[PDB]
């Protein structure tokens, strides 16, 4: 076949020049990319078939009781959640005069590349839900708490961020930064102008870049970590489980049939009746989050948080909304929207019609508000599935 | 210092990619399809009958079939220490774990992978035993491992191991069914798969050092890591012989014989069939063709190639090949004459001979070095200092000529009467040290009746 | 656990699946016909008249013609010497029982069948005294098997079997008509072809590892499952050989004669019978043909193809057969002479029987665990620590000239006033082990007179 097709890789103009001896080592390579989801998530072993995690849930009682008063009688309650592993694959395919060449190290880089590739496919999925497969039960972008952070880094984590996080009962066990963050972790002076994170003569890194500790909890730097206004993560990084089936399973053939188009309108070429020569690799991964609003987003100057609430189709009844602390009046499960925005600012916050924004149509009401907005649905008449989650940044 | 279940990691990628260098050397020792060997005259269709020379093959193994250990030296302030069997002499404790790993097996193997691949790695441990059922267990295991299967960091500024990784593939060839990390005090395996189908088991030992040897096939100084016996000149003349044969194959295939014409006839006048341009010629003996040949026609034909035309620069190419690797001609050559004496084996080996007592030198470095830190593995106290002044002993490389060596050791001996004492007349026959003691016994039994 | 059923349809289908790679290998000792063979210039009704080549088979013979125990021999356990201890010694058992199996017959087929193939298996089992009644019960059965017929899984972390197969079919071929499955603890077997199955005849046995051994041919510790001896290099010259040969051979048939011409001269001047195209001619000899001419008409002829041709590139493909195979070059008869003096031979033999002592040296370690196995199988408990160190010791592999031998050890010896005992004497000679153990009872018979 022709040389540079954008499939096979065939002594192609890539490669110019790489048989003669004065080619250097590259100087400007960078560090391969880890996943920080392996580093910070407990590796729960699994099988092909996933597993079943029990769960007590019995509110079990005793009660006060006076002399010959006959005691009351109690049982207890249980329940189970499902984790499967989803699966990942690509192939890479090379002319046999490439791999018997084997030009700048081509196949020993790719090998390293495609590894990246499926971590970082891996870590992408868990944090924000780029291209997640249906297996994977959340991922950490679609908690409720968000928190700035640019104007003193103390003041943003160990104060406001922590407030948001215990206030629903949750612990801090750890921080995720992007690397980009070093310049607010630098300054964030005290009101002399020193910075807080340093010693006295400013020689050595501010200690969370240490892999130090805020406060009591250990921190984890990466510099793949941020998308959008989202810089990093707090948490209790206990709440989230992962296992992989088996190693990077490379293999090689030369024999089979590839196909360069989709299923509907295939182009299939042998790989024999033209002589390449592909490698394929696949690994597999299962991921749960016992609960996603355990988090608090991190982020670098005050923003919106955006939602979409589902109403399940309800035939009939009254909702209420829930924004930080605060609660709403009564509303109707078909109301307009500009009926729920003035619903959302008589809740009695410090949001104003200047701030709320809604768009909708008697269900799948989106709505952008600067924060922690829940449900509730006890009032709702039909439609038990209605449901309200964050949708995107923006 | 790194946490171990990251540092296999980093070892695992580095071992990934050392492999498709060192498959660049595979491809000359088994003749696998290179794409230069492939001779550019024959049409696309013939391509497909690769030729195949042996030439790295017939080198590589005929320098490791000359190798052979026979026991080892070391010295002490007594000026001898008597030849005692199994242990006094400590080298006979030396040469008893030679045995009880069949290590007389394993280094045949072993030099030719660390001929044809550059290095090759000798593994010290403490045996299992609930893995190891047929070994005795007191015994160090002293083991070699293929650079297919171990990697090890070298540090430049001492040639030390910093750590070595062993990772055995499955039977597919694909996945990582086990990884056996070794750090300078502790050897570290993962057992199912890549360690996410166990838990690491551990070993503390008793060492400074790495528990793992290179066995390196190094030229000279320059070479820091060793490198491949199958040299850039080897590799040129084998390729360019490659293709030499593969046109001459196409030759014969196509033109060692004359092509046949006629001109002066059309198909018609032939009576060839117009569908199919041919006609049943009657092919007998001694037939005669005639023919109106209407136009004034006449009979021609292209000429036979002449195979001797490619044969002759075969010549050249076996001849370069023998030059270049220092085989003795007889091993490439046929028409090169067989040497009528003992004498002039001695001159036709002597190119060979010598570059297998290199071999002998080099390697003897590692096994020296490796029974060292097995000493310390299995005895725990620090080595008696007369180990460092230890030597290995080797096979004369060179043909058994026995007829030639007893009239001289005879005449050197003369019945006691003679210049050399008994002792040397048994070395300079060749007898190996295990024979020696065996002489020993043998020579006591007969002076007892005298 | 693992279930027996599920592990006997396991094993079949990775034996059965594994037939398909070796049948290759075996079509070039067998001489099947190869499509590659087969020479492109032969007419395709002629293509039938196939040349077959005998590379392979001359190579694999000529080593497994030279390949024999003399015995084994074991470490003294305490004192001096087990070897004038005759048959109490643990060298003599191990002997016994390699007699009693005829195994100085059948390991020579082992040896053969692993240099094709490239593996071997040897099985240990106690004999069943309901059954093959021509055995001592007393001695441990030994049988030797090819890969065509037993299949076994090696573990590649350790390097033991995991568990084993040896399936045999019906006399034509066609058919599995039973089966046996060994583990680690048992072994079973199935009696009845694979839709006609009946319940197993099951053994325990206490050995704690499957009762079979590998014999592989390898070269690298990187051969990790064995190889065939008939090496690609010298596959690609076999089939070569044979191109030119049917090339050749076709061209005896079609051009190695002239074809004769005549233009000019009209067909019914000729008088050539118009129905058929030809006529005949008495052409005895001094006949001249006088033709009516004419027109330009005269004889010209095609001329013959030189045999020559071909055969210039037959002699270079032999004198590459012989360097890739490392035979002698009168095995290939393409010597300038042959050898004419005691040594002058042992030149010429030198790069074959170098070989041949390692395939002795690799095989020697299955058969140094086989006797391990199989005195484990007979005693029960622990092996004695010495076997662990036993070697196998081989005939020189070398053609024997015994004339040469004579006045060198003579000249050694000096009727005991020598450089050397009586007894190594008798190994230099060549005398085997089991001779020099009665020729030391005949001695004794002598010095009884003097």
């Amino acid at each position: 076949s022709a040389d540079h097709s954008q499939i096979a890789q065939t002594k192609d103009t890539m490669f110019t020049g790489y048989l003669d001896p004065v080619q250097a080592k590259d100087y400007f390579a960078e560090a391969e990319k880890t996943s920080i989801v392996q580093r910070v998530a407990q590796k729960i072993p699994m099988g092909a078939t996933g597993i079943v995690i029990p769960h007590w849930t019995g509110d079990v009682s005793a009660q006060w009781i006076g002399e010959g008063d006959m005691k009351p009688i109690t049982k207890g309650n249980m329940t189970k959640r499902d984790v499967h592993p989803a699966k990942i694959a690509t192939i890479f395919v090379a002319s046999a005069e490439t791999v018997r060449a084997n030009p700048a190290n081509y196949l020993g880089t790719m090998r390293t590349k495609v590894a990246t590739a499926i971590a970082m496919a891996f870590d992408n999925a868990a944090l924000h839900g780029t291209n997640a497969p249906s297996a994977f039960q959340g991922y950490l972008d679609q908690s409720n708490k968000t928190q700035s952070i640019s104007p003193n880094a103390y003041q943003g984590l160990g104060v406001s961020g922590l407030t948001k996080l215990v206030t629903d009962g949750k612990k801090w066990t750890h921080t995720l930064l992007d690397d980009t963050v070093e310049p607010v972790l630098n300054g964030s002076v005290d009101a002399n102008g020193r910075p807080l994170f340093v010693e006295s003569t400013y020689e050595s890194l501010t200690t969370p870049f240490r892999e130090g500790r805020i406060l009591g909890r250990p921190t984890i730097l990466s510099d793949h970590v941020a998308e959008g206004d989202v810089v990093g993560y707090a948490g209790d990084f206990s709440q989230i489980i992962w296992g992989q089936v088996g190693g990077l399973s490379f293999d090689v053939t030369d024999q089979a049939t590839l196909n360069l188009g989709s299923q509907e309108s295939p182009n299939f070429v042998s790989l024999w009746q033209h002589n390449l020569v592909a490698v394929r690799v696949e690994a597999e991964y299962g991921l749960l989050i016992n609960d996603v609003n355990a988090f608090v987003k991190l982020t670098f100057d005050p923003v919106l948080t955006t939602y979409a609430l589902d109403l399940d189709g309800a035939s009939a009844g009254n909702f209420t909304l829930s924004l930080d602390g605060k609660t709403s009046a009564n509303i109707a499960y078909n109301a307009s929207t500009a009926t729920v925005k003035s619903a959302i600012v008589a809740i009695d916050d410090g949001v104003s019609a200047d701030d709320v924004t809604v768009t909708g149509s008697a269900g799948d009401y989106t709505i952008t508000v600067p924060g922690t907005l829940t449900a509730d649905f006890s009032g709702l008449t039909d439609g038990e599935g209605a449901s309200i989650s964050v949708v995107s940044v923006g | 210092s790194i946490d171990p279940e990251k540092l296999r990691d980093q070892l695992l990628d580095a071992f990934e990619n050392k492999q498709n260098e060192l498959k660049s050397s595979k491809a000359y020792y088994d003749a696998e399809r290179r794409p230069d060997a492939i001779g550019l005259a024959v049409p696309l269709d013939m391509r497909k009958y690769l030729a195949h020379v042996g030439y790295p093959r017939t080198y590589v193994d005929a320098i490791a079939e000359r190798q052979e250990l026979e026991g080892f030296r070391i010295p002490s302030a007594n000026g001898e220490e008597p030849e005692s069997g199994g242990e006094n002499d400590p080298a006979s404790e030396l040469w008893d774990w030679w045995q009880a790993n069949n290590l007389d097996i394993e280094a045949t193997l072993g030099h030719t992978d660390a001929l044809i691949y550059g290095t090759a790695y000798i593994t010290i441990s403490m045996p299992d035993p609930e893995v190891d059922f047929d070994v005795d267990p007191e015994v160090p295991l002293i083991r070699v491992e293929p650079p297919t299967a171990l990697y090890a960091e070298v540090d430049p500024r001492t040639r030390k191991v910093l750590y070595a990784i062993r990772a055995i593939y499955g039977a597919d060839g694909n996945e990582i069914v086990s990884a056996t990390l070794y750090l300078p005090d502790t050897t570290m395996t993962w057992l199912r798969a890549e360690g996410e189908w166990e838990a690491p088991t551990s070993t503390p030992h008793g060492l400074e050092m790495v528990p793992v040897i290179p066995i390196s096939n190094r030229t000279r100084l320059s070479d820091l890591y060793g490198t491949s016996e199958i040299s850039p000149e080897l590799r040129s003349v084998t390729d360019a012989a490659a293709q030499i044969l593969m046109n001459m194959q196409g030759t014969a295939n196509l033109m060692a014989i004359p092509q046949r014409l006629i001109f002066g006839a059309k198909p018609e006048e032939l009576g060839i069939n117009a569908e199919t341009g041919q006609r049943m010629f009657d092919a007998y003996m001694a037939r005669i063709l005639a023919f109106e040949g209407g136009e004034g026609a006449h009979a021609e034909q292209f000429s036979a190639a002449e195979l001797r035309n490619f044969v002759d620069a075969l010549d050249a190419l076996d001849r370069k090949a023998a030059s270049y690797s220092g085989l003795p001609p007889q091993y490439l050559s046929s028409s090169s004459d067989n040497p009528a004496s003992a004498e002039a084996i001695k001159a036709a080996e002597s190119r060979l001979v010598k570059k297998v007592e290199r071999k002998n030198k080099i390697f003897g470095g590692a096994w020296e070095q490796a029974m060292r830190l097995a000493y310390k593995m299995v005895k725990g106290g620090d080595i008696p200092t007369e180990y460092y002044r230890m030597e290995t002993v080797w096979r004369d490389p060179s043909t058994p000529t026995y007829a030639a060596k007893a009239d001289a050791a005879a005449k050197l001996f003369a019945n006691g009467a003679g210049l050399i004492p008994r002792e040397r007349g048994w070395v300079d026959m060749g007898y190996t040290i295990v024979e020696r003691e065996q002489m020993r016994q043998w020579l006591e039994q007969d002076q007892k009746q005298g």
